[PDB]
C-alpha cells in the first residue's frame, strides 16, 4: 500500500543485519533466498533473512517516516552498512529500487520480489530461560566436538535435553564427546524432551540474549515438546529459529566413567602450550604422548628420523605411573573448551577413554586421593571425555 | 585410532 | 675437528632463523637444499640459507662454548626457535644429531652432512647506500606496480637505473607502471648501471630493513657493475644476493606525457575512502567511473541490475572537463603510494593513461583552458583507463 | 582492458 521510508543510525543498521548474516553465513542456491526483509512500522523495523532450514530475525528502533517492506540482496547491505560511516542512514523505498544514502554517498539498489520469499517461521511456546551469556558460552563448549560430516547425519547435532531443573547439551564425532549441564528456569516444571540441533551456527544463535540477563529457548510446552520440528532462540531483540535434525542420538551415558584408576590434575594453559610445542615434530600431526608418574608427566612427540621433542609439566598425580597418546588437535581442542585455569584428568587403561573436566573451588575432594583407588569421579556440570590413540608399540 | 566405545558408533 | 655447541637467548635466536630460512626452496632437490647452516665461531653465530635465486647470511652475537657446523632443517628450526620461551637456548651437536634445549623442553633434531651443502655466492663490491626509511618507501611505492606472472619474466623486474648520486626505480604490470627518483650515497661518483631485480624479494627486504641501519646495495663498481649477475643486499648483520632477471624491460620513460589536456588535485584519504564505498557495488565491473567538470567529480560505479553507488568529491579542476573510468584497485593502490596527502591527476583521453604524481598539503598547481605543462615530481604512477560501458 | 602503450607490452 505504502512505500518504506526510514531513518537510523548506522551502528545499530550495521548490528542488526549483522545477527542475520552471522546466523546464515552460507550463500543458498535460490537466489531470493539471498535476500534480507526490512519492514517498518510505527518505531520499529525488523530484519530478517530465511533459508528454510535456519531464519534469523532482528528488531531495532529506528524513525519510521512511512511504513513497509522491502526486500534487497542481503549479500550487498551486509558490505555496504559494514562499510559505512558512523553517520545516520536514509533508506526510502522507490518503485523497484531502494535508495540508501548515508553522508555523501547515494546507493540505489534492485528491489527483489516477494511473490516466492517464504514467510518466516512462527517461534514455538516458550519453554525456558537461561542466563544469556552462560548458554552461549555452553554451546561454544560442547560444539567443538561435533562432527562436521553429512555422511553421519546424527554426529552434526547438538543433542539438547529438557528435564525441568537442568537442560543437558552434548555432541560427539566419535572421538570426543563433550557434554554440559545447566540450570535453568523452566516455563512448566514437569516437562521432559531431548532434540537433535544442527550444530553448525548453533553457538551464534546462541549469542541471542547476550545485551540482557537471560535468553528464551523455544521448543513448546507441556506434551508437545519438539512438535513444531523447530529450536527456537531468542532474547534482547534478536531471534532464530533452527530445524530440528530427525535422526538418532548415540546413548552416551554409559560411557561417562563413575570412577578412574588414575588422576591427574595439571595447569591448562601450560599444557596446551607444550602440547604445541612439542607436536612440531609430529608427522601427519598424528600423535603426542604423555607418560604420567609421581609429581610430573613428560610429554613427547616424534621420531628419530623427523625429530623428537619432549617437555616435562609438573602434575598432580594419583595411581600408579600410565603412558597413554593423544591426537595433539582433539587434546588442546578439550583443553581450551574447560574454560578453567585447571585440568582434571581422570584415566583407566591407556587404550580406554580419557575424561577431562575443569577444576573448580568449590570441588569436594576425592578421598583417599593419596592412597591405591580406584577413585571415585568428581561432580562436575562439564565433561570433555577423549579416546587416545594407540602407542606406536 | 579407536573411537569412543558409543553403541552404536564406535 | 670440533663439534657446535652454542648458547643464545631465543629472540635472537628465532629472528635470525626466520630470516635466513624463508628463502630456502619450496621443492629442495636433495634433503640438503632444505637445510640452513649454522656455523659458530669465536664470539658469533652465522645462520646462512642457501637458494639457487636468493641466499640470505645472518650473524649474531653468541656464546661458543665449542666451534664448529652443522646443516639442519630450515623450516623446522624455525618453528621451533619461534614457539619456545623466552629463555636462553642450548645447542649441542653429537654425531649426526643436534640436540635444542631451552627450560625443561628438550628437542632432538637429525643433522645432514655439511660438506654437501653449496657455498653461498660472495656479495659484488658495494655500489652504494640509502637510509632504511628510503629504501623501504621507495621500494614499496614501486613494488605494488610490478607484475605477479611468471609468465612474463621482464614484468616481475624492478627496473634499477644507477648513474652516480641519482637512483630510478620502475616497475610495470601492463596496466600500471609506478617510477621513483632517490638520492643515494654512490660509492663511486662516475658508476653507472641498468639492472632487473626480482620484485617480490627485493620487496621483502625493504620491508625488513625498517627501523634498521643504512642499507648497502652491491652490484659491483665501476664499469663492472651488474657483470656478476648478483644484488647483494646488507645491513644489521644481516646480508643476501639476489640473482638479477636477464631480461629486456620495456622503454618506460615515452609514456611518461610531458602535457595536460586536464589536471586535478583530491584528497587522497577522501577519494580513497569514496573509492572504497562506492566499489562495493563494482564486483562484476571492476570499474569505477569519474566524471570531472569545475569544482567537483562524480565518483560512481555499479549497474541497473546489480546496484549503483555514486559519491560528489570536490576538484580543485582546470582544462577540459573528463569521463574516465578506472579498476578501483589499481587506482587505490597508486593512491596509496604517493604518501602524500593530495595527489594530482594529469589527463589527456578517456582512452589514454592518467598520471598521478603527490601533492603536498601546502601546494596549489591555474589560468587558461589548457594545455598544462607536467610539473617535476620525483615520483609517478602512470595509470591506464578501461572502457566506459556503452 | 587495454594496456599502457608500453613497447613492447601493450
Ligand atoms: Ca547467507
Ligand atoms: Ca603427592
Ligand atoms: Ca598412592
Ligand atoms: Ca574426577
Ligand atoms: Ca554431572
Ligand atoms: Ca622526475
Ligand atoms: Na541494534
Ligand atoms: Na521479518
Ligand atoms: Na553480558
Ligand atoms: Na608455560
Ligand atoms: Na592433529
Ligand atoms: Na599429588
Ligand atoms: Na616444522
Ligand atoms: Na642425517
Ligand atoms: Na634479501
Ligand atoms: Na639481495
Ligand atoms: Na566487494
Ligand atoms: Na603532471
Amino acid at each position: 500500500l505504502t512505500d518504506l521510508t526510514f531513518r537510523l543510525l548506522r551502528e545499530s543498521f550495521a548490528d542488526a543485519v549483522s545477527w542475520v548474516a552471522k546466523n546464515l553465513p552460507a550463500r543458498p542456491a535460490v537466489p531470493v533466498l539471498s535476500g534480507v526483509l526490512l519492514t517498518g512500522s510505527d518505531n520499529g523495523l525488523t530484519i530478517s533473512g530465511f533459508d528454510y532450514e535456519v531464519s534469523a530475525e532482528a528488531q531495532v528502533g529506528a524513525e519510521i517516516v512511512s511504513p513497509g517492506s522491502v526486500l534487497v540482496s542481503g549479500r550487498l547491505l551486509s558490505d555496504i552498512t559494514r562499510a559505512l560511516p558512523n553517520k545516520p542512514v536514509d533508506v526510502h523505498v522507490e518503485g523497484n529500487r531502494v535508495a540508501l544514502t548515508c553522508g555523501n554517498a547515494r546507493f540505489s539498489l534492485p528491489t527483489m520480489p516477494v511473490e516466492d520469499y517464504p514467510t518466516l517461521p512462527t517461534l514455538p511456546e516458550e519453554t525456558g530461560l537461561l542466563p544469556a551469556e552462560l548458554f552461549a558460552e555452553a554451546i561454544s563448549q560442547v560444539a567443538i566436538a561435533a562432527g562436521r560430516d553429512d555422511t553421519l547425519p546424527m554426529l552434526t547435532g547438538i543433542r539438547v535435553e529438557i528435564l525441568g531443573e537442568t537442560v543437558v547439551l552434548a555432541a560427539t564425532d566419535r572421538f570426543r564427546l563433550a557434554v554440559r549441564e545447566l540450570k535453568w528456569s523452566a516455563s512448566s516444571p514437569d516437562i521432559e524432551a531431548a532434540v537433535l540441533v544442527p550444530a553448525k551456527t548453533l553457538a551464534e544463535a546462541a549469542k541471542a540474549g547476550i545485551g540482557g540477563s537471560d535468553v528464551r529457548l523455544s521448543l513448546g510446552t507441556g506434551p508437545g515438546v519438539g512438535k513444531d520440528g523447530l529450536l527456537g532462540i531468542s532474547g534482547n531483540g534478536k531471534r532464530s529459529t533452527t530445524r530440528l535434525l530427525d535422526a538418532e542420538f548415540p546413548k552416551f551415558r554409559q560411557l561417562l566413567p563413575t570412577e578412574h584408576t588414575a588422576v591427574a590434575t595439571m595447569d591448562v594453559a601450560e599444557l596446551i602450550e607444550a602440547i604445541k610445542l612439542v607436536a612440531l615434530v609430529a608427522d601427519r600431526g598424528a600423535q603426542v604422548r604423555m607418560e604420567f608418574a609421581d609429581g610430573s608427566v613428560r610429554l613427547s612427540a616424534g621420531a628419530d628420523d623427523v625429530g623428537r621433542a619432549e617437555e616435562d609439566l609438573v602434575v598432580d598425580y594419583a595411581g600408579e605411573p600410565l603412558t597413554i597418546a593423544f591426537n595433539p588437535t582433539y587434546l588442546t581442542d578439550g583443553l581450551s573448551s574447560l574454560r578453567s585455569e585447571r585440568v582434571s584428568f581422570g584415566f583407566t587403561t591407556a587404550g580406554k577413554p580419557a575424561l577431562l573436566r575443569p577444576v573448580s573451588g568449590d570441588d569436594r575432594p576425592v578421598a583417599g586421593l593419596n592412597g591405591n583407588g580406584p577413585f571415585p569421579a568428581v561432580s562436575t556440570d562439564y565433561v570433555y571425555l577423549l579416546m587416545p590413540v594407540r602407542l606406536p608399540g | 585410532v579407536p573411537t569412543l566405545p558409543l553403541v552404536p558408533x564406535g
